[PDB]
């Protein structure tokens, strides 16, 4: 059963790999994401009100 | 010369509407009134009354007295109320306005090039220049409200 427990967990590891990178697009690089949309709504209200 | 500029010279307030509107028809009224007017001084026929009247010497008398002076409700100068407050209105709202003008555009252009630039070198510089970009957005709708 020991070789068995390492091979069947490293297949699942593989799947899992994909699905955490995935999952984290909208919290770590939806963080990019929504930072750089606030940032140019900003830009444009800071040119708005300097014009 | 400006209906297109001149009723949008005002700030946000309301206030201008009343005083922008009684300057604008005062000047529309003073220029139609030299217009519809006669740009001549008298005619005075005399030509044709000294010898029409009655009594002698009435005509000719009346004619002389009429073409030399007399008086009108004319004014000076002197009291220059508007020429005094326009000097005064631009060192407190266009004196004023140069300075908020010049520090609201040197925020701005330091503002954009440190958000375009990286994250341990130019980061910490980047930051100082964030907090003052914030504390502009939250300055410019005091002067609005």
């Amino acid at each position: 059963i020991l070789l068995v427990t390492f091979l069947g967990f490293i297949a699942l590891i593989s799947k899992t790999v994909a699905p955490l990178y995935g999952e984290m697009a909208k919290n770590r690089t939806d963080h990019v994401v929504g930072l750089l949309n606030q940032a140019r709504a900003d830009h444009v209200n800071a040119v708005k009100t300097r014009i | 010369l400006d209906w297109t500029k001149i009723v949008s010279k005002l700030g946000l307030s309301g206030q201008t509407a009343a005083a922008l509107t009684s300057f604008k028809k005062r000047n529309d009224e003073a220029k139609r009134i030299l217009f519809e007017l006669k740009q001549q001084p008298s005619n005075v026929d005399f030509a044709f009354y000294k010898s029409t009247l009655k009594n002698t010497a009435i005509v000719d008398k009346i004619q002389s007295d009429v073409s030399k002076f007399t008086p009108s409700k004319a004014n000076l100068s002197k009291q220059l109320n508007l020429i005094e407050s326009f000097e005064a209105k631009a060192l407190e709202n266009a004196k004023e306005t140069e300075s908020v003008v010049l520090a609201e555009l040197t925020d701005l252009e330091k503002t954009l090039e440190n958000i375009e630039s990286x994250x341990x070198x130019x980061x910490x510089x980047x930051x100082x220049x964030x907090x003052x970009x914030x504390x502009x957005x939250x300055x410019x709708x005091x002067x609005x409200x």
